[PDB]
């Protein structure tokens, strides 16, 4: 009686939901120590043993030991999504983070995946609306780079290097247009190099500082009642994850992530103005003011490549051993 | 039958399982795992069968079945191993009535000559389209169980079983989309128990029924007929498998 | 998870029973309490010996009890069609309709049946005093219960009911007592003077038998009494019943169809398991006895006698039933269904 | 052993028969091995009577306990013949087993064990000869076979197979009368068979030498009555037990 | 060397949260299927083997086998709530089962116990207000009595019997004024006379099918910005959790539980008229009109009752075992 055995059958509808938003959860857990200034780096130690200090997405992403397959996935496809916009990882993982896990919530309570991906996809398209509305668009002179050099080199190494780097930076570009510590320093001069280009690329140095994931949430809340019936699930947990970025900011400075988060919210909702992290006293502050600024070439690819991503993640029916 | 093909109707649930679910425009990812890292995500049924070693020769036979489908018509391959899934699921509860295979291959090959007389019936010509979502499946599957009121035969729920089992084809278009596939499925039969609602269909996008002469879903009437044929064939080939014993040559 | 026990052992109380239904039904060996074997056919008495302990399946059995004091027969359809009510039901939850669901659809084809079965009614009583018409008329009780002398019961009990009956009504089934003097010769039997029958059997225990097919015969005449409507018995009824339901299913929309062909093919479990108690096939017999009842035969039974599935006339054979024997039947069956239907999650209780 | 209900309790019940009917065979005949059976007061008994062995044995099972009722019935009102009732008993009902492991249902084994015996038993009082006698030590079982087998050749359905079971189980009387004298069972029957064939209508087992022998010449003789009552007896002792389902326990 | 051993260590800081809220959570998901008509009897054997079919809250948490201490404590301070009210159990449990769920996640997320439940207060006087301008003051004629009786006696059997014995609960009362299923009919005419014995004392007959539910949860969103900080997370766990006895209306009787919720609070921000669950058809209805009303002595007790019982079983640090 030879060859009867119906084998190959893992992870049933749920079986792999569960799986896959756990590996997410893990890997956001992971990154979630490394976003903004006062971060914190990490080993990654080699089989030699040559130590370096990566506080950054795509070293870490693209050579540390990743042991589940799922997050082995969201490293592959996330680091392949950060060359065309320049740096906007450790924010996908995050957000991925969250969507995955803002929706665990609905799907749990009896939801179809296919049903909030609907809504995340809506929800993506008023928030796109709402970053082609929000941009502050200004000329670049050597000023404003300065600003937008050091907010992204700050991100990579501490302010003693952060500070005499960015004037080798924004006068290495503007010349241009018409040990384990070395690593760390290339790497974060070509990352603030590749900041100040997508800067002055399109002409946009939209606000950071978490302010727009804030204002970008809030618009979506004030827009969920237009959408749809059961969609609506799919932009209040594309508003709540666009809205960790805040959180982990304020929890990466030792604060509460809670108290900051509403009074971010509450002072948006008084002045109307974006207002964003204060990382040093963990009040609402005005990040265009005070001279942080994001893209709008990586604010704008960080809703497609977390969109996608985690669609892609939650329309997963059966994780099956293939050969 | 006995413990042989109800051993060939759980690979054959198993293979349809697998893949019942990547159908429709609203299809579901699934995860395809490697000895050695693994995730690879792709929604096409084809390389999700071409993939993955099923080792049961009713299993191989499913797969192969399909294989010859995809490069001879191209679509209509993974609404053909289900439908032969499917129409087996259906089989074994009266194998297990001591019903001979013989009376159900006698049920199935009559279910098919007039599963053939209808979409000649509900077709349009420019040869012929035949009305896509679920309205072709819930068309034939009530032209069957109207034609099966006259049967007076114990080859007459064999008859309904069949007509019952085109019904997988609208209940995973409306699976995918998040709606209850009851409460919408049981409104397709309403709405076909009429005159000339014959092409009402699922809105494979939105989870609603809507006439497809209205949303413009097509089908060509040589993609839905070879896929019935070699369902009604393969869910007599796997029925029809008494042993399945050595060979040496 | 918790609904699917329940079902699970309301099969198994239908299936210690089913065996035990037409007059060639199977005859168990109930070991009695007090070790007492007495192999008897009556399976209501093995309810009695059985002690089922699960509480949902205990409930159908208080259904039976309430059936078997309310009339005197139809015991087992009310635990031969409400456990085919459930297995039908698990066969349609799986779908996942609901309980509630499916409670109201079985509720609605409940109503249904109780207003067809006054449209199947095909004979009456008209003298229930002629003795060859109580005779004749009340054979069919006994001969489910005890087939051979099915005719010398008949003819011995109708004796004993006609003779004991005023002018207008008021039979007591008390009234009749049942002497077992422990003789020899069932023929020997005969009734004295309220009546009495000697019942002569050979062992004590064939006739205990037939002491249990006379309650059940005299039941009969009680029932007779309060409602003269006889309805075809041998499956006719059972098959007609389901054809209108089915057919009034096909008409009405909503997920109430469901449960109402369901409710259909629950009541072609009475025929078939009155032909799997006879060595035919049961697909054959109820594909045999569906052709004929939709020409309109309406009468038309399984005929016991043949080796192979067979259909027979039940009005021109004399195998009748009583209407509010099977009435009441019906009712309580549906009743004990959809009452362990709606119970979930069976919880202990706390030691008062 | 299953014995849940159905096919596993009527095997159980028929094994349990073999077994009791097992337990008294050798002592079927006019010279039978005796058994030793002991009480618990020390008393050795040794008896070559099926009567005092069963009326002395713990019956322990429900379908051996109704065979065992069946056969001291058959001891009181009658006398003779209550080890070959229960012999016949069970092997009626080991000639149907291979038939009730597939589907063939009791009910149907129960219209061949009620056609055949009161055809039988027409044939015995149709054949008989005068207080009416019929040769015994076998010439019966071997007569009452080739007409059963005889006549179920003519029955077109599946009365045909389990008539000529029945016939079939009738050859142990015959059997056992010779087994027990150490005869080479299956070389005197085949003679018996042989000479039942041609004509013979007496011709059963001899015991004084091994050989077929006129059974109504030799003057061995039973009464037509009490071979009747005890194939009656033992027709019904097998319905009776082909006919039981399931055993319900009493839980207390 | 005697007696040298620190014992009585269980249940640190969130080891106990954890076990009470599962504890909670469990207690809610058994009685989750007996809300509302269409709802589900239980078995309650006892010893003997006296079935009891006890559709219903006060007969079940006074009568069934808790096993989990925490449970047991949450029905003793249940069962005992109810005779001051008549009867608003089965309510009661679900909605501490969301006030301890919808807080479970910011408690995880970092957050004191002792903030959410100064929420929970402020949410709750907020609730009764809302409540107190909602509740329907009409005369007790036997009109209006038929359907406050109607709708508390299909409550606890069928419409079979729930529609003989409003007569005789609304005429048993307007005469006074100036076996296992005998029990169950007992039971539901002490609790039909209870019913409208509460609407006839204070005369208010608040609407019902959960409409107040609804219309209480987003008056208490539209008020969440004016409470305080960290506040605001005890009104968005009290608002969401007076919100499952819709969803489990809805979920009782065949539906999804998120289509139907989601329906109702469309028609009642498009209408501002208060708008329950139909129980047949899953659209909204307005349960002024059909004919369903509850009782502002019910709800009116089921704030408080909740409210305490979920605020005094977040407010716990250590289960230790005592003598
Ligand atoms: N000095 C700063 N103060 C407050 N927020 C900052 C500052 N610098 C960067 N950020 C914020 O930190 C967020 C995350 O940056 P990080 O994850 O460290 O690198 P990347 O920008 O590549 O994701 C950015 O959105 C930015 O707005
Ligand atoms: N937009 C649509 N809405 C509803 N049904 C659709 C739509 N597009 C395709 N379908 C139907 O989906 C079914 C599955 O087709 P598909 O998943 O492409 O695989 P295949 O047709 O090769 O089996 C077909 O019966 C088709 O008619
Ligand atoms: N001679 C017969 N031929 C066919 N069917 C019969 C015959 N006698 C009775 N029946 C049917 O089989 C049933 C057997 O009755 P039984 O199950 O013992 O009683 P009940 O189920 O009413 O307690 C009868 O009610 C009738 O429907
Ligand atoms: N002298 C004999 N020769 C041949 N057969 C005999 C003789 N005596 C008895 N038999 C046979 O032995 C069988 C068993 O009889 P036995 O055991 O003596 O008493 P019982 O008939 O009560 O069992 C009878 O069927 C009879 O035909
Ligand atoms: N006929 C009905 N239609 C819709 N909702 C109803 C109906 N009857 C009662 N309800 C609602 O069900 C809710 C819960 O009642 P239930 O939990 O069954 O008993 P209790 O009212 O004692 O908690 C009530 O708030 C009521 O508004
Ligand atoms: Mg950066
Ligand atoms: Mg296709
Ligand atoms: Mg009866
Ligand atoms: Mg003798
Ligand atoms: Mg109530």
């Amino acid at each position: 009686v030879k060859t009867l055995n119906p084998k190959a059958e893992v992870a049933r509808a749920q079986a792999a939901l569960a799986v896959n938003i756990s590996a997410a959860r893990g890997l956001q857990d992971v990154l979630r120590t490394n976003l903004g200034p006062k971060g914190t780096m990490k080993m990654l130690v080699s089989g030699a043993g040559d130590i370096k200090l990566t506080k950054d997405g795509n070293v870490l992403l693209h050579e540390m030991q990743i042991q589940h397959p799922t997050a082995s996935l969201i490293a592959k496809v996330a680091t392949a999504q950060d060359d065309i916009t320049g740096d906007g990882t450790t924010s996908n993982v995050l957000i991925i983070g969250e969507l995955l896990k803002q929706a665990d919530l609905y799907i749990s309570e009896g939801l179809h995946p296919r049903i909030i991906t609907e809504g995340f996809e809506a929800a993506k398209e008023k928030a796109l609306q709402f970053l082609e509305e929000v941009k502050v668009s200004r000329e670049m002179d050597r000023e404003t780079l300065i600003d937008v050099a050091r907010t992204s080199l700050r991100t990579k190494v501490h302010a003693e290097l952060a500070d005499v780097l960015t004037e080798a930076v924004v006068d290495s570009i503007l010349a241009i247009k018409k040990k384990h510590t070395l690593t760390q320093i290339k790497d974060a001069v070509r990352d603030g190099l590749r900041a100040v280009k997508n800067a002055i690329d399109d002409g946009c140095v939209v606000p950071g500082a978490g302010a727009v994931e804030v204002a970008m949430a809030e618009a979506l809340i004030k827009h969920k009642p237009s959408v749809k019936g059961r969609a609506q699930l799919g932009v209040q947990a594309f508003a709540d994850a666009l809205l960790i970025i805040p959180k982990v900011l304020a929890q990466n400075s030792g604060f509460d992530l809670q108290e900051t988060l509403v009074k971010i919210q509450a002072e948006h909702s008084e002045s109307g103005q974006l207002v964003g992290v204060d990382l040093n006293t963990g009040e609402p502050m005005v990040a265009a003011e005070v001279g942080v600024w994001d893209n709008y070439c990586v604010k704008k690819q960080l809703l497609h490549s977390c969109t996608v991503i985690a669609t892609n993640i939650l329309l997963v029916d059966e994780i099956m051993r293939a050969g | 039958g006995r413990k042989v093909q109800s051993g060939n109707i759980n690979a054959a649930k198993t293979i349809a399982d697998i893949i019942r679910t990547c159908l429709g425009p609203k299809s579901m990812m699934k995860m395809l795992l490697d000895p050695m890292g693994g995730i690879v995500m792709t929604n096409d049924g084809n390389a999700i069968l071409r993939e993955i070693q099923v080792q049961h020769p009713a299993a191989k036979s499913m797969i192969e079945i399909s294989r010859t489908q995809d490069e001879e018509v191209g679509d209509g391959t993974t609404s053909v191993i289900i439908l032969a899934g499917e129409m087996l699921s259906v089989a074994e509860h009266f194998l297990e009535q001591q019903m001979h295979p013989t009376v159900v291959i006698s049920a199935y090959r009559k279910a098919l000559d007039d599963m053939i007389s209808t979409l000649k019936k509900i077709s349009i010509p420019v040869p012929q389209l035949v009305p896509g979502g679920g309205a072709s499946e819930m068309a034939v599957a009530h032209a069957l169980t109207e034609k099966s009121k006259a049967m007076t035969g114990v080859e007459q729920w064999p008859y309904r079983a069949v007509a019952q089992a085109l019904e997988v084809i609208p209940r995973t278009l409306i699976q995918n989309c998040g709606a209850s596939t009851i409460r919408l499925l049981t409104s397709l039969r309403a709405k076909h128990t009429q005159e000339n609602c014959e092409t009402w269909g699922v809105n494979g996008e939105t989870g609603t029924l809507v006439d497809m002469k209205e949303l413009g879903i097509w089908e060509p009437l040589a993609v839905k007929l070879q896929t019935y044929k070699t369902a009604v064939e393969t869910a007599v080939l796997l029925l029809r498998i008494d042993d399945i014993v050595s060979g040496h040559k | 998870e918790a609904v699917y026990r329940n079902i699970q052992a309301c099969k198994e109380l239908a299936q210690t029973t089913r065996t035990a239904y037409g007059p060639n039904g199977m005859n168990k060996m109930v070991i009695n309490h007090l070790e007492k074997l007495f192999v008897t056919n009556d399976a209501a008495t093995i309810l009695r010996e059985l002690e089922v302990q699960h509480p949902a399946a205990k409930m159908i059995v208080m259904a039976s009890h309430m059936q078997e004091q309310e009339v005197g027969d139809g015991t087992n359809f009310v635990l031969v069609f409400a456990g085919a009510l459930l297995e039908l039901a698990e066969e349609l939850l799986r779908i996942g309709l609901s309980v509630s669901e499916v409670i109201e659809g079985y509720e609605i084809a409940c109503r249904k049946a109780h207003e067809i079965l006054p449209n199947l009614v095909c004979c009456s009583a008209k003298n229930l005093r002629d003795i060859d018409e109580v005779s004749s008329l009340l054979r069919t009780s006994i001969m489910s219960k005890q087939y051979g002398n099915e005719v010398f019961l008949a003819k011995l009990i109708a004796q004993a009911c006609v003779s004991i009956f005023p002018d207008s009504g008021h039979f007591n089934v008390d009234n009749i007592r049942v002497c077992k003097i422990l003789g020899s010769g069932i023929s020997s039997s005969s009734v004295l003077h309220i009546s009495t029958i000697v019942l002569r059997g050979s062992t004590d225990n064939l006739m205990d038998d037939i002491e249990r097919a006379v309650d059940d015969g005299v039941n009969t005449f009680k029932v007779l009494t309060r409602d003269k409507r006889l309805v075809p018995g041998g499956g006719a009824t059972e098959i007609e019943l389901a054809k209108q339901i089915t057919s009034y299913g096909e008409t009405c929309p909503g997920l109430e169809q469901y449960a109402i062909k369901k409710f259909a093919e629950a009541f072609e479990a009475i025929p078939r398991a009155l032909a799997e108690n006879s060595g035919v096939k049961a697909n054959e017999v109820i594909s045999k006895l569906y052709a004929v009842h939709q020409e309109g035969n309406k009468n038309v039974g399984l005929d016991i006698e043949a080796e192979v599935p067979a259909v027979k006339d039940m009005l021109e054979a004399g195998i009748l039933d009583t209407y509010l024997g099977k009435y009441w039947a019906i009712k309580l069956a549906t009743n004990a269904a959809v009452t362990v239907l709606r119970v979930d999650q069976i919880i202990m209780a706390k030691p008062a | 052993t299953d014995s849940s209900q159905g096919i596993p309790q009527l095997v159980s019940n028929i094994s349990a028969c073999q077994v009791i009917a097992e337990a008294v065979r050798t002592t079927l005949g006019p010279r039978g091995m005796d058994k030793l059976i002991v009480d618990g007061r020390g008393k050795a008994t040794i008896s070559n009577d099926g009567a005092t062995i069963l009326k002395l044995l713990d019956v322990v099972h429900p379908a051996a306990k109704t065979l065992v009722d069946i056969a001291k019935s058959q001891d009181a009102e009658v006398g003779d013949g209550t080890t070959s009732v229960t012999l016949l008993a069970a092997e009626f009902l080991k000639q149907v087993k291979p038939y009730v492991e597939e589907g063939l249902h009791p009910q149907i084994i129960i219209r061949a064990f009620r056609t055949a015996t009161q055809l039988a038993v027409n044939k015995i009082k149709e054949i008989a000869v005068t207080d009416s006698v019929v040769a015994g030590g076998g010439a019966i079982e071997m007569e009452l076979s080739k007409y059963l087998r005889d006549y179920s050749r003519t029955i077109p359905g599946k009365q045909q197979l389990l008539i000529g079971a029945y016939a079939k189980a009738l050859e142990i009387i015959p059997r056992q009368l010779c087994d027990n004298a150490g005869f080479d069972a299956t070389n005197i029957l085949n003679k018996l068979r042989a000479r039942h064939a041609q004509g013979g209508t007496w011709y059963g087992v001899d015991i004084n030498n091994e050989d077929i022998a006129d059974n109504f010449e030799a003057f061995v003789w039973e009464p037509a009555m009490v071979r009747i009552n005890a194939l009656t007896a033992a027709s019904e002792a097998a319905c009776l037990i082909v006919s039981v389902d399931e055993t319900i326990k009493n839980p207390r």
